């Protein structure tokens, strides 16, 4: 029955980092009482674990200890404070404590670290760990006080192997009731045993399981090279994301943007590499992002020559919106690693830069409000969650192979489709990120980040940034955007994007397919019966007609008008055109896929009951002109219904008529730019072409189910 | 509602079934929905049979017998899972779900024919743990058992900490596992229970297109976890065999099982409405099986009679000398002296006289092997184990020995190796055979003509020893030179199988263990017994010292004694 | 993948009976 109020705790942090956060948080969760040692003193000691050190935690804890002499009713453990989270409640921890009743206890490790010969010395051990180590202990201030009041050594001295010599001593061990948790009862070291630890969740709060053992630890100290382990670890227990409440510390330590003052500046960066498809949308849609135009800091570096016209289209607009702008052409002759990382220090020499905000060619932000969000977080370091359409690419990882690489975690499939929401930490992310002035200033003072390395420039971003000790943090709470695909993108064409139709179907339709088509689709009007069994739906947007006007004319090869033909195998044209046929164009097979995706659908619920697979065999694009050739002689088409869609304005470039149905007095006048007609041509519909008179007429029609 | 689903399952059925109906479950509160299918033995009339017997003691049956084909055109053979087998079951399963579920009925246990469901109480155990998803953990010959504590990510059997401790059931308790297969209770009266299905994948499902994982995946989704009991012994499985393995191979598997039940449990007695087939035994081509049994061990005598009938072996019975009955004036009528000097190295007696009854029991198996000229004779004691696949293994490397000619004289096929070092040198062209080194344990040898008649000429009688300790002098692998020094004839070529086919029934300070050898009294005098010492019966059993590195890589293995899926 | 998870979840209340 030990109270808990005899029990402090003591730590040794010479900073504030962001471990040290999560420490006191996981403390503070069940009310413990921490005592911190050293802090804001100078690291007297060295590297943390690289060869040596650890000779000043003793120092700093021997002046301390003076004050707790001779309180014997109290109970003192003493632990790291910066890769440790504490998972249990101060009553089974004093329980346990009980139970072993022992005098000090150490957490015990499976190797033996400072030296190797001093292994035979250590008495045997059944199951566990038999060695000694220094993460930490439990014991009476008297006895603490006995075993560390005969430290005398420098501060630079090695810890680890002072306890072993001192626990090697068998009459002192007896004499003192020094004693190991071998079964992993209290502490868990995380080196060497990766394998027997478990997630075992709750309702409310999280747990760790030794599945060798069948035991609850309750302190965890991840020291070794297991601190990606560990800081996986750190997003759930003790109260990260249960199932019964959402997200924990996720919610909470938000900077709300008050006081109206101007927000804080941002310097914005766009790197356009790898030549990304449908640059000129990302390129208008830089605009309209929700923060003021003379807060926002542009620095467009370009690296690809075909992307110039482009880029130099878009200038003026920038030129006027944005408070500074500069560019970078392709002609410097520059590797990416070189332009992020004198981005940086253009921002890290310049104290008005508060959030250096990077942000790829290829991340559409769908969301127009990510900036806010994002530096209402105040996180270090943030990124926003994007996945390509459809699949599992996503922008971070989960954990890393010994490679370095990357490997695949547990919850990565669950992270990829929003079945857990919060903010995670993880070991990579890359494409958009939101980084504190500060951390740049007085955190990462050196130039080279990018460079240096053969390895690539975001991995070697990203390792510089994990040795540092600083946490990259990445949100889903929200939606934020997709990755579009530059696996392939060929540029041997006027508009090379027309045949993104494969790659990225969703803004291929949102840049091409008409507005209205979805509307009209679920059915609130739109379309238009202007005689029976005749259909008015818009399909396509201007850019669809003005660029395939302009690659048919690129072709410019107008064959057809001859009664017989090469092109049909039958040889003998019912009646000819001038046509270009998309075989020669080689952009049959998008067009196909196109009937297959946007007009199936269109016709089956315009005639219930009709089940449609789209196929189509001839297609092609048919040009009137008042003196190439005149209009059709009335006749019927060889399909069960035909696509015919305009292409151009009537009357701005063209003057004529529509179509002319016999047999019900039938005449369309005023064809629309993008809009269709859809009405069967074998047996109900005799139908017959009006002249045109003044001007250019461009006209594509389908055969589709013959 | 017992579920069973049988495919070429007839030498099986006879005890499986026996032991379904000796379930103590009401039959009018139990059904069967058995299906039968790709059968290419009788095993659908076995099942009709049974099912016409029983149909009029349980509420319902529903048969749906499919007598043919009797394989798959995609299949390369009896032991192949093709992707149209695997979907084939998958469907039955989902089947079976369906009229679980349209009767309403309580609970579903998919019994597969070769689950040798042996404890009774198994239902009602399992029903009162009020699982959604609860297997019986069932035991067999290996580590393989009917469950996994571990997946990877591709559904294939990781190894983890926990499985070792639960499969020696060091730790009792129901425990959360990622899969169970084979024997396992759904409770349909759980509402979560209704989403589970076999047949439709997981629109989510990922991995590798197999029955047992499709199933673990939609548990998964279901958020229902997969729990396993191994609070009793419920019953024991055959491991399964390699693809291109018989259906001989599996009758043989399943025989096996039959005789580790009769290890340490009563027979397992077959149901009283289905026939037996009858057994032929041969004596495996050997000239004779000798049995030693003393007169007073009639358990132990039964039993073996009764794994010999199993496994078809026809032996001799030999009677035996009980010294421990033998006088003074009985020994000295046969002319019995011990070794001078002679002194048991473990403990400082001279002998017992069960060691003299064995020895002159021995001794007149040989005289009997030379009167008779056997040219090949196996002896027995009585607390052997069978290997899988023994007689068949035995019988293919005796005729290599004979066919590639050996002039050996007491190769070894079970025995406690004393010497633990280096590897014996394989002897050349003969496969799985290696020279013997100094061994304890002489259960059981082989012995030619030859051997026997060097044996008889070396006068033992004179010079007594246990057969263990004038075995290694015969040898002339003994350690101790002296008693090498009290003999002249040392010309046994000795070898031995590396893969011995027989071990004890019961090691020193196992439970049941007691040694009619071992606890007997002097050879001279009355009051001088010696009790089994727990503390001084040292070698137990010499394997615990064999987890070290003697090699034993480089002797010629034969293709049987090949076993085990992906639980190993 | 390292520590893998543990998702438990309560069971399901009892179905309705029959009629
Ligand atoms: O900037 C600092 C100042 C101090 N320490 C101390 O270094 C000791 C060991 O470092 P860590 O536990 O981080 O490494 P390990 O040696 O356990 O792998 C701990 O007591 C920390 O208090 C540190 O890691 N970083
Ligand atoms: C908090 O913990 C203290 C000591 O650790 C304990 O005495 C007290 O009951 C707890 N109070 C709350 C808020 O539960
Ligand atoms: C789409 O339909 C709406 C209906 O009100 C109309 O306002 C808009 O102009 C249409 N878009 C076009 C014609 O591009
Ligand atoms: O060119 C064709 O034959 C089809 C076009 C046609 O007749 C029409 O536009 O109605
Ligand atoms: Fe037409
Ligand atoms: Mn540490």
């Amino acid at each position: 029955p030990v109270n808990p109020e005899k029990l402090l705790v003591i730590t040794v942090a010479t900073a504030e980092t962001e471990g040290y956060l999560r420490f006191l948080r996981s403390a503070e969760f069940f009310n413990y009482t921490v005592r911190t040692l050293g802090l804001g003193e100078e690291w007297r000691g060295g590297d943390v674990a690289r060869t040596v050190g650890g000779g000043q935690k003793v120092r700093w804890l021997k002046k301390e200890m003076e004050k707790y002499a001779d309180r014997e009713d109290m109970i003192i453990m003493f632990v790291d404070s910066y890769d440790v989270i504490l998972a249990g409640s101060p009553t089974e921890l004093l329980k346990k404590f009980v139970q072993s009743g022992s005098r000090l206890l150490f957490s015990a490790e499976s190797f033996c670290w400072p030296e190797w010969g001093l292994a035979e010395q250590y008495p045997e051990v059944g199951t566990g760990k038999r060695f000694l180590n220094s993460g930490g202990f439990i014991g009476f201030a008297t006895t603490i006080h006995q075993i560390v009041r005969q430290w005398k050594y420098k501060d630079d001295d090695d810890d680890q192997l002072f306890y072993t010599r001192l626990y090697l001593d068998p009459g002192l061990r007896e004499k003192l009731s020094l004693n190991l948790d071998h079964k992993s009862r209290i502490f868990q070291n995380l080196n060497g045993a990766l394998d027997e630890v478990v997630l075992k969740f709750d309702r409310n709060r999280v747990r760790i399981r030794n599945v060798a053992y069948d035991t609850l630890p309750i302190v965890v100290h991840g020291n070794g090279p297991t601190k990606l382990q560990l800081n996986y670890l750190g997003n759930y227990v003790p109260n990260g994301w249960t199932p019964e409440g959402g997200c924990g510390f996720c919610n909470q330590d938000r900077r709300t943007l008050p006081g109206g003052q101007p927000p804080p500046r941002v310097f914005l960066a766009v790197f356009v590499e790898q030549p990304t498809p449908f640059l000129p949308r990302f390129l208008q849609r830089l605009l309209l992002l929700d923060y003021p135009p003379d807060r926002v800091t542009l620095f467009l570096h370009n690296n690809e020559v075909f992307h110039e016209p482009h880029i130099a289209d878009s200038w003026p607009q920038l030129q006027d919106h944005f408070s500074a702008v500069k560019l970078v052409g392709p002609e410097e002759a520059l590797s990416p690693g070189e332009a992020r990382d004198m981005a940086m220090d253009l921002c890290r020499q310049d104290p008005e830069c508060e959030f250096y905000f990077s942000l790829d060619a290829d991340a559409v932000l769908t969301n127009l409000q990510t900036l806010r969000i994002l530096i209402e977080e105040n996180r270090k370091v943030i990124a926003p969650m994007l996945s390509r359409h459809g699949k599992l690419w996503s922008n971070f990882w989960g954990a890393l192979s010994p490679d370095e690489y990357y490997a695949r975690s547990e919850d990565y499939v669950e992270l990829v489709q929003r079945k857990r929401v919060g903010v995670w930490n993880v070991p990579y992310i890359s494409q958009a990120y939101v980084i504190r002035g500060d951390t740049l200033r007085m955190e990462l003072p050196q130039r080279d980040v990018f460079s240096g390395s053969d390895t690539d420039p975001d991995m070697a971003f990203c390792k510089s940034f994990r040795d540092k000790g600083i946490f990259l943090h990445l949100s889903n709470q929200h939606e934020f955007g997709r990755l579009l695909a530059t696996s392939r993108y060929d540029t041997e064409h006027l508009h090379p994007d027309l045949w993104q139709i494969f790659d990225n179907p969703v803004d291929w339709k949102e840049q091409y397919i008409h507005e209205n088509y979805s509307r009209a689709l679920e059915g609130e009007g739109i379309v238009e019966q202007p005689c029976p069994d005749v259909y008015w739906f818009p399909l396509l947007s201007e850019q669809m007609c003005d660029e395939l006007v302009a690659e048919m004319e690129h072709y410019g090869q107008w064959s057809g008008g001859r009664h017989e033909d090469s092109r049909l195998a039958g040889g003998y044209e019912n009646v000819p055109t001038v046509d270009i046929h998309m075989k020669q164009v080689g952009y049959e097979d998008q067009w196909l896929q196109l009937l297959r995706t946007y007009v199936g659908p269109m016709t089956e619920s315009l005639f219930p009951g009709y089940h449609t697979k789209a196929r189509a065999v001839m297609n092609f694009v048919v040009r009137y002109r008042p003196d190439e050739q005149p209009s059709l002689r009335p006749h019927h088409d060889s399909s069960t219904f035909t696509l015919n869609v305009a292409l151009n304005h009537k009357g701005l470039d063209y003057e004529g008529g529509g179509c002319r149905f016999l047999r019900y007095d039938c005449v369309i006048s005023s064809p629309r730019k993008g809009w269709a007609l859809l009405h069967p041509g074998r047996l109900t519909h005799y139908h017959e072409g009006l002249p045109t008179t003044w001007g250019t007429r461009y006209i594509m029609v389908s055969f589709v189910d013959p | 509602l017992i579920a069973l689903l049988a495919r070429n399952a007839a030498h099986a059925l006879p005890t499986t079934l026996g032991a379904l109906e000796r379930l103590r479950h009401p039959r009018e509160r139990t059904a069967l929905w058995v299906a039968t299918d790709h059968n290419m033995d009788n095993t659908s009339t076995v099942l009709r049979e049974w099912l016409v017997a029983v149909k009029s003691l349980y509420h319902s049956v529903e048969w749906r017998p499919a007598e043919e084909p009797r394989s798959y055109p995609d299949e390369e053979g009896p032991k192949h899972w093709s992707d149209s087998r695997y979907e084939h079951v998958m469907k039955l399963r989902q089947a079976a779900l369906k009229s679980a579920r349209d009767m309403w009925a309580d609970y579903i246990l998919f019994v597969d024919a070769d689950n040798l469901i042996l404890n009774p109480d198994t239902l009602s155990l399992l029903i009162a743990e009020n699982k959604t998803v609860v297997a019986p953990m069932l035991d067999s010959r290996a580590a393989y058992s009917n469950f996994w504590c571990g997946m990877t990510s591709q559904g294939y059997y990781k190894r983890t900490p926990a499985y070792i401790p639960i499969r020696k059931r060091d730790r009792r308790g129901c425990f959360a596992v990622p899969m169970v297969h084979s024997t396992f209770l759904i409770d349909l009266r759980k509402a979560a229970s209704r989403n589970l299905a076999f047949y439709p994948p997981h629109p989510d499902y990922t991995w590798s297109f197999d029955d047992i994982i499709v199933f673990a995946f939609s548990c998964k989704q279901a958020e229902v976890q997969m729990y396993v009991c191994n609070k009793e012994e419920y019953g024991f499985l055959p491991v399964p065999l390699r693809a291109h393995s018989t259906l001989q191979d599996e009758a043989e598997s399943f025989m096996h099982v039959q005789l580790e039940v009769m290890v340490k449990h009563p027979p397992a007695e077959p149901s009283r409405f289905i026939s037996a087939p009858t057994k032929t035994p041969d004596k495996m081509g050997f000239d004779e099986v000798f049995m030693i049994n003393l007169r007073r061990r009639q358990d132990r005598r039964e039993r073996m009679l009764r794994a010999l009938q199993a496994q078809e072996i026809e032996c001799r019975l030999v009677e035996a000398v009980d010294g421990k009955a033998m006088n003074t004036s009985q020994v000295e009528a046969l002319g019995i002296q011990m070794l001078p000097g002679y002194r048991d190295p473990y403990h400082g007696r001279p002998l017992t006289k069960g060691e003299l009854g064995c020895f002159l029991s021995h001794y007149n198996i040989w005289k009997e092997v030379v009167d008779r000229g056997l040219q090949k004779s196996l002896v027995f004691e009585d607390d052997l184990r069978f290997e899988i696949f023994f007689k068949r293994r035995l019988m293919n490397l005796m005729r290599d020995v004979e066919r590639e000619g050996l002039d050996w004289d007491l190769i070894y096929v079970g025995r406690k190796r004393m010497q633990v070092e280096h590897p014996e040198k394989a002897v050349p062209r003969v496969r799985n055979l290696v020279e013997a080194d100094y061994s304890y344990w002489t259960l059981a040898y082989v012995i030619s003509l030859q051997g026997a008649r060097k044996l008889l000429a070396a006068e033992p009688l004179s010079k007594m020893l246990p057969v263990d300790e004038f075995l290694p002098v015969m040898f002339d692998k003994h350690p101790v030179s002296e008693y090498k020094a009290h003999f002249s004839l040392r010309n046994l070529h000795a070898f031995s199988v590396e893969p011995l086919l027989i071990y004890p029934t019961h090691y020193t300070g196992d439970d049941g263990y007691v040694s009619d050898t071992e606890t007997s009294v002097v050879w001279n005098n009355e009051h001088v017994k010696t009790d089994w010492d727990r503390a001084k019966s040292q070698k137990m059993r010499e394997q615990q010292a064999l987890s070290r590195e003697a090699k034993n890589s480089d002797v010629l293995q034969s293709p049987l004694d090949s076993a085990a899926r992906d639980e190993l | 993948a390292y520590f893998p998870e543990e998702r438990w979840s309560p069971e399901s209340p009892l179905q309705a009976p029959r009629v």
